[PDB]
């Protein structure tokens, strides 16, 4: 390294280098940290994470007790061990709790103000950060499996709800108008993601098999179905154009936007061309999952390399976008884990999982 | 070896009971050499997927008492220990399907107990020996 130090004096390499160098080595050298610790407040299970995109100080999370905490990573104290302070709290006392088990939680991007929580009680619930009451409820008549915010739309405010029909509903937080379908699945929808590229492109995975990316200011039906072989078993599309053999119950655009990763129920990870949904054949190996409801996983930002960091039963495991290498494993929670979160500041990986357990995961020296 | 030995000399279910001499003796072994403890787990993980449940139990209580005595099985139970969570998460749990659990129920109760008291015996950064304890309190005592 010194010579990453001389090189950044020197100029003989951009900085860029450096960071982008340096912000590799730091992700292959995740580790639980024990000096660091997030303060346990779920009754149950974590589902989801979700810290936020601008300034990356806190962190919601969605219990299947209902409640949602809310935690600031922000080592405030001079110590160099800490533990993560929750701050806020929808406990089992707040009116407005939800009933079951929280699925998702947002952060509204662009501002720290609102955040969002969506649940088995059927309800997406918009909340103000500040005095912690909601300002909307979406009733929905099926369980919700996830939602999703785009993290581009300065334009739009839609949120992408997938619940347990076959429909996805796009719900206008301006003024909020629940009615906007997109049809074109068949059962349950596991996962949706706003693209990180394109404003209105919207991707979702079905528990048959099959993703779909839209344009949801078309009034036309899916762009692309994702196919796992490319046209190889290409038949009039009516069952086949599945992305996986099982289902899919994970999505994430790379960083970039380039590329989509799904997760299904087959063991599989694939890396897909978001453009044109066609299958870059990326390996990634057996990739377990037998989660039922939705695998929310991450991407890496800000490296030399992009990560994937996906929970591979009690395990995070830890793959090359682009080569599929394992990079590692990162073993450290007691039962399955259903949620990892990056945070692009500092190269950290905070897990959540069924133990009701947060681990944080931070680079080693 | 020696450890062998020892091991062999204490989880024999004829005579199933803590003699404190020998456990004196392999405490100070393993605190002569830490080689000693780190084939003495190899040692311990054949007592613990051993048919008989008593030679399951002599392991236990041979790992606990290398962990909290010997200074050398502590930094394999309270360091590089996730086969150590592991075994925890499996011995109390239910072993993963197919396979199911064949220890004793005296042996659950006695590794419960064990849990409980290295939840304080040694839990200055080692927090999951706690939070699996309530997650058998919550699921699969």
């Amino acid at each position: 390294m010194l010579g990453f130090l001389s090189a950044r004096q020197t100029g003989l390499e951009d900085p860029l280098r450096l960071r982008r160098a340096e912000s590799t080595r730091r992700v292959l050298g995740l580790e639980l940290n024990k000096d660091r610790d997030v303060e346990r407040i779920h009754g149950g299970g974590i589902n989801t994470l979700d810290i936020e995109p601008v300034e990356g100080r806190y962190m919601l999370s969605g219990g299947s007790d209902g409640v949602i905490v809310l935690y600031d990573l922000e080592n405030s104290s001079r110590q160099s061990y800490y533990t993560c302070k929750a701050v806020c709290s929808i406990g089992r006392d707040h009116p407005d709790v939800h009933r079951y088990s929280v699925e998702t939680v947002q952060w509204y991007p662009h501002d720290t103000g609102m955040f969002t929580s969506s649940s088995f009680d059927k309800t997406l619930k918009v909340w103000d950060t500040n005095t912690l009451q909601t300002a909307d409820v979406f009733n929905f008549e099926e369980t919700v499996y996830s939602h999703h915010m785009s993290p581009v739309s300065t334009k739009h405010c839609l949120v992408a709800v997938g619940t347990r029909g076959p429909k996805v509903q796009l719900c206008d937080l301006k003024s909020g108008s629940c009615s906007h379908i997109l049809q074109g699945h068949r059962q349950e929808i596991l996962a949706v993601s706003w693209s990180p590229r394109y404003d209105y492109i919207l991707a979702t995975a079905s528990a048959d098999s099959r993703v779909k990316l839209w344009d949801v200011r078309r009034a036309s039906g899916c762009l692309i179905t994702l196919d796992q072989h490319n046209g190889k078993k290409s038949q009039a599309v009516e069952s086949a154009n599945t992305a996986h053999n099982g289902k899919v119950n994970g999505l994430c655009f790379t960083s970039d936007g380039l590329h989509l990763l799904t997760v299904g129920t087959d063991n599989r990870m694939r890396l897909w061309n978001s453009s044109n949904g066609e299958n870059t054949l990326v390996n990634y190996g057996k990739v377990c999952n037998n989660s039922k409801k939705g695998l929310k996983f991450t991407v890496s930002c800000g490296c030399s390399s992009e990560f994937v960091f996906v929970p591979y039963g009690s395990t995070i495991a830890v793959y090359t976008v682009y080569s599929g290498e394992q990079i590692t494993m990162l073993k450290g929670h007691y039962k399955t884990v259903d949620c990892c979160v990056f945070q692009s500041n500092f190269q950290e990986l905070y897990s959540g999982s069924r133990d009701c357990n947060i681990l944080a995961w931070v680079p080693s020296l | 070896q020696k450890l062998s030995k020892l091991v062999e000399e204490l989880t024999t279910s004829g005579e199933p009971r803590l003699n404190p001499e020998k456990m004196k003796e392999l405490k100070k072994i393993c605190k002569s050499s830490e080689e000693q403890l780190s084939r003495a787990y190899r040692l311990l993980i054949a007592q613990l997927t051993q048919e008989h449940a008593e030679i399951r139990l002599s392991a236990f209580q041979i790992v606990e008492e290398l962990f909290v005595r010997s200074h050398q099985f502590r930094m394999l139970v309270v360091s590089n220990f996730q086969e150590f969570l592991e075994l925890t998460l499996g011995t109390d749990p239910a072993q993963p399907l197919p396979p199911p659990r064949e220890a004793a129920q005296r042996l659950r109760q006695a590794t419960t107990r064990a849990v409980e008291g290295w939840n304080e015996k040694f839990g200055e950064a080692y927090k999951k020996l706690a939070l699996g304890y309530h997650f058998l309190r919550h699921n699969k005592k």
